[PDB]
DNA sequence: AACGGCGCCCGAACAGGGACTG
DNA sequence: CAGTCCCTGTTCGGGCGCCG
């Protein structure tokens, strides 16, 4: 009894045609069981080869969850309907969410299955379930309702979501609620007991209308930044000062007031790397002045809502991972460091997967966007393992880089 | 008035703004004329082909060819112009079934649907877009023109439509027989079960009649009731499988198209025959772009071809997959960037073999290539068995630990154990993490002129040692590598080297042991001879130490 | 002389970043 | 500051194998 909101692709773009990648046995068996129930409930329908569109599908398990969740890689379809969920029916981003003491993320994607999808658009939601050893051809489906993981789903459901959350927002005017993709971000300054109590009250508001029982908690007020720091040694060698000048010279691309004159004078000649060089009176003054500039904020660095976020990650070794978020080069909106994540000292791909998920979560809370990642990994290595460790209901854009560490800029 | 078949039609459209095919016929031999007039007449009585008139302004040529070890003819329409104007279909065939993925089945039956494409109907509103005339005489009778009521062989939509229609017909039968495995590839159906031979034929007959309700015939000509079953080009036995006999051509003179077929058969044979190499053979297919050009076999390509023929002498076979046992993948290094592997569950009972000999990157090492081989095997194992095997790798745990913890990119290998079978994979040198006390410090630099391609390369040390070497036909990057090579040549066993070349530093830090660059290979040879090497980087043109001094010499 | 699927090894065309020159 | 070069990377199309 609901009129389907008309959805159109961006002008001059066809639907997604992305090949399905091989799935493990446990994931195929999970997707066959999930899709059989969804088909019995009318959420999806089987289709034929006359539909030239296709989107990859796999399954994940969220943190501390033993239940399989279907996950569609709608990244290609999302950026082909970008004028819809950003221009027509956009969701405003609250600047106070990042200031809250506690923020709980609730999976509300199951609510989208109650709204029908535009018949003229259902063909673009096509996905294919593979078979082991290619026993049977692909089993193709398309969505009859709003699909999870499609940016158009929260946009169309937003009118429905506002009416459901209206009594709770009136009951609690201080609580900030943000919706992104299949998730609901609920932030409050209440105590941990009061917060979790108010979260359960919000769950009951949704029940009176399969992952609603979970609640991933965040604390953006505890989120830290990793600035550029300079070493502090009792004695300095030629090699130490060469690395310092190399670091400060690269850092001058960000802070224009950094000088290296008095420090380069210490290296006059052709000296051995291990020769100890005592810092002169001017070198102490110049190095002290440079340590203060690195504490001062960078001039003219602010967020532009019309520009894409970019995230670079560096593998620092020993479980250490540094990252920077920016829109323009050397205009970092945020820099951070992660240490001792899951897979530390044993699995780089799991740690990198964890780091990408953390960075994306922070970007959704702070700006309401997911950044495009520059991943320090080979394409074939990432594409072999990343789905094994993915625990999020969204997927960010990424590319693959290879930058040897000439200077340890973000972690000495 | 043609009857509508029980198989649900597939709605096929065309690309907007385009019409149907209008291509003139091709003059063929009189042998093809007497081999197609009888087909269009038999298919007309059976309802597979209807006759049209002048109200269909389309035409498409069609030739024919013989079959595989048979006496029947294959009608292949040349719909290349129709395919350019027909809508795109998403292929549901995602790969090729491999016998190493089949599980143990007590009873096995292989079927083959007769007239596969000719038993599935075409879209009602699309039959008009398939017009073609048939002249009885090459230059006399104009010939009555017909159309297609089924799937033509040669149309780009015929495979996808048949594979999807066949699945919908089998879906109810598979739901009624869950314990029966049906491998469905095109028209051939692999049916297996753990039932007794008597009860197995019962369900086979039930399946043959189930398919008969939609017009799909399973004749006794290609019905296989006893091993060895010929399925997907393999010989399937109750407890083992092998590839059908592979014949390698043995010509006295070798050209280009002969080697392309030779390397192709060796790639197909390497799935069960361990230790097949095609490096030196494929190396002959470089540069020359004349398929009909004779190429003499080099001494390396001749010995490589001789060792492959001796592997194919002894008969080999693979086993089937037992999900109750683990998957094991063991890799060996064959040298020269060549890797071979075996996947098994019980020792010396290979499910399948294979090779990885891809050379990616101008500079690399054995640890990087071993990582790439592990990834290729992992993805291959997920396609065939849906799981990753435990690996047995010829690399020490300590070697791997040193590499991945120190590398700047993320890299990883799944659960694996060390197998002590030489040649072991190791890192041939390790750059120091700190400058070396007591080692001479070399400040290297190189510059070249963009126009004359002339350049200099040299160094300056803390002990006063100095060198400048003029170079001809070089680049800035080559002189930077040459400067480092000079420092390694003229230093002791322990040396500190300071450069401003991000290019040169990035190559050496990745610890390559092989390179397409002779200069890098010479650098690698020097790095192995050393006991301690510390590479440091400084920014150029900043008046930093000896780097400023050596910059004046080479520029 | 046809269609689709997968794999390999090949080369041409392309993109992207340090570094030099006007 | 642009416009090149040098160098290295990926993408893709065709050669071949094999299946139907
Ligand atoms: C071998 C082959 C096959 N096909 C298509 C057509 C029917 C299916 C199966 O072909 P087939 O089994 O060999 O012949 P088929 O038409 O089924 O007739 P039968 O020989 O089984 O009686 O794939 C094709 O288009 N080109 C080919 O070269
Ligand atoms: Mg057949
Ligand atoms: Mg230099």
């Amino acid at each position: 009894p609901i009129e389907t909101v008309p959805v159109k692709l961006k002008p001059g773009m066809d639907g997604p045609k992305v090949k399905q990648w091989p799935l493990t046995e446990e994931k195929i068996k999970a997707l066959v069981e999930i899709c059989t129930e969804m088909e019995k409930e009318g959420k999806i329908s089987k289709i034929g080869p006359e539909n030239p569109y296709n989107t990859p599908v796999f399954a994940i398990k969220k943190k501390d969850s033993t239940k399989w969740r279907k996950l569609v890689d709608f990244r290609e379809l999302n950026k082909r309907t970008q004028d819809f969920w950003e221009v027509q029916l956009g969701i405003p981003h609250p600047a106070g969410l990042k200031k809250k003491k506690s923020v709980t993320v609730l999976d509300v994607g199951d609510a989208y299955f109650s709204v029908p999808l535009d018949e003229d658009f259902r063909k673009y939601t096509a996905f294919t379930i593979p078979s082991i050893n290619n026993e049977t051809p692909g089993i193709r489906y398309q969505y009859n309702v709003l699909p999870q993981g499609w940016k158009g789903s929260p946009a169309i459901f937003q009118s429905s979501m506002t009416k459901i959350l209206e009594p709770f927002k009136k009951q609690n005017p201080d609580i900030v609620i943000y919706q992104y993709m299949d998730d609901l971000y609920v932030g409050s300054d209440l105590e941990i007991g009061q917060h979790r109590t108010k979260i359960e009250e919000l769950r009951q508001h949704l029940l009176r209308w399969p992952f609603l029982w979970m609640g991933y908690e965040l604390h953006p007020d505890k989120w830290t930044v990793q600035p550029i720091v300079l070493p502090e040694k009792d004695s300095w060698t030629v090699n130490d000062i060469q690395k310092l000048v190399g670091k400060l010279n690269w850092a001058s691309q960000i802070y224009p007031g950094i000088k290296v004159r008095q420090l380069s004078k210490l290296l006059r000649g052709t000296k051995a790397l291990t020769e100890v060089i005592p810092l002169t009176e001017e070198a102490e003054l110049e190095l002290a002045e440079n340590r203060e500039i690195l504490k001062e904020p960078v001039h003219g660095v602010y967020y532009d809502p019309s520009k894409d976020l970019i995230a670079e990650i560096q593998k620092q070794g020993q479980g250490q991972w540094t990252y920077q978020i920016y829109q323009e080069p050397f205009k970092n909106l945020k820099t951070g460091k992660y240490a001792r994540m899951r897979g530390a000292h044993t699995n780089d791909v799991k740690q990198l997967t964890e780091a990408v998920q953390k960075i994306t979560t922070e970007s959704i809370v702070i700006w309401g966007k997911t950044p495009k990642f520059k991943l320090p990994i080979q394409k074939e290595t990432w594409e072999t393992w990343w789905t094994e460790y993915w625990q999020a209901t969204w997927i960010p854009e990424w590319e693959f880089v290879n930058t040897p560490p000439l200077v340890k800029l973000w972690y000495q | 008035m043609v009857p509508i078949s029980p198989i649900e039609t597939v709605p096929v459209k065309l690309k907007p703004g385009m019409d149907g095919p209008k291509v003139k016929q091709w003059p063929l031999t009189e042998e093809k004329i007497k081999a197609l007039v009888e087909i269009c007449t038999e298919m007309e009585k059976e309802g597979k082909i209807s006759k049209i008139g002048p109200e269909n302004p389309y035409n498409t040529p069609v030739f024919a060819c013989k079959k595989k070890d048979s006496t029947k003819w294959r009608k292949l329409v040349d719909f290349r112009e129709l395919n350019k104007r027909t809508q795109d279909f998403w292929e549901v065939q995602l790969g090729i079934p491999h016998p190493a993925g089949l599980k143990k089945k007590k009873s096995v039956t292989v079927l083959d649907v007769g007239d596969a494409y000719f038993s599935v109907p075409l879209d009602e509103d699309f039959r008009k877009y398939t017009a073609f005339t048939i002249p009885s005489i090459n230059n006399e009778t104009p010939g009555i023109r017909y159309q297609y009521n089924v799937l033509p062989q040669g149309w780009k939509g015929s495979p996808a439509i048949f594979q999807s229609s066949m699945t919908k017909i089998l879906e109810p039968f598979k739901k009624q027989n869950p314990d029966i495995v049906i491998y469905q590839y095109m028209d051939d159906l692999y049916v297996g079960s753990d039932l007794e031979i008597g009860q197995h034929r019962t369900k086979i007959e039930e399946l043959r009649q189930h398919l008969l309700r939609w017009g799909l015939t399973t004749p006794d000509k290609k019905h296989q009731k006893e091993p060895p079953f010929l399925w997907m080009g393999y010989e399937l036995h109750p407890d083992k499988w092998t590839v059908q006999p592979i014949v390698l051509p043995e010509k006295d003179s070798w050209t280009v198209n002969d080697i392309q077929k030779l390397v192709g058969k060796l790639n197909w044979a390497s799935q069960i025959y361990p230790g097949i190499k095609v490096r030196q053979l494929s190396k002959l297919l470089r540069g020359t772009k004349a398929l009909t050009e004779v190429i003499p076999l080099t001494e390396e390509a001749e010995l490589e071809l001789a060792e492959n023929r001796e592997i194919l002498k002894e008969p080999v076979h693979g086993v089937y997959y037992d999900p109750s046992k683990d998957l094991i993948a063991e890799i060996q290094k064959q040298g020269q960037g060549q890797w071979t592997y075996q996947i098994y569950q019980e020792p010396f009972k290979n499910l399948k073999t294979g090779k990885y000999a891809r050379m990616r990157g101008a500079h690399t090492n054995d640890v990087k290539q071993l990582t790439e081989a592990v990834q290729k095997i992992t993805t291959e194992s997920i396609v065939i068995w849906g799981k990753t095997p435990k690996f047995k790798l010829p690399i020490q745990k300590e070697t791997w630990e040193t590499w991945w913890t120190e590398y700047w990119q993320a890299t990883w290998i799944p659960e694996w154990e060390f197998v002590n079978t030489p040649p072991l994979v190791k890192l041939w040198y390790q750059l120091e993490k700190e400058p070396i006390v007591g080692a001479e410090t070399f400040y290297v630099d190189g510059a070249a002129n963009r126009e004359t391609k002339l350049g200099k390369a040299g160094y300056v040390t803390n002990k006063g040692r100095q060198k400048v070497v003029p170079l001809t036909n070089t680049t800035n990057q080559k002189t930077e590598l040459q400067a480092i090579y000079l420092a390694l040549q003229d230093s002791g066993l322990e040396v500190n080297i300071v450069t401003d070349s991000q290019y040169a530093l990035g190559i050496i830090q990745a610890q390559p042991d092989k390179s397409e660059s002779e200069l890098v290979n010479q650098i690698i040879e020097q790095l192995i001879k050393k006991e301690k090497v510390y590479l440091a980087w400084v920014p150029a043109h900043k008046g930093i130490g000896g780097n400023e001094q050596v910059d004046k010499l080479v520029s």
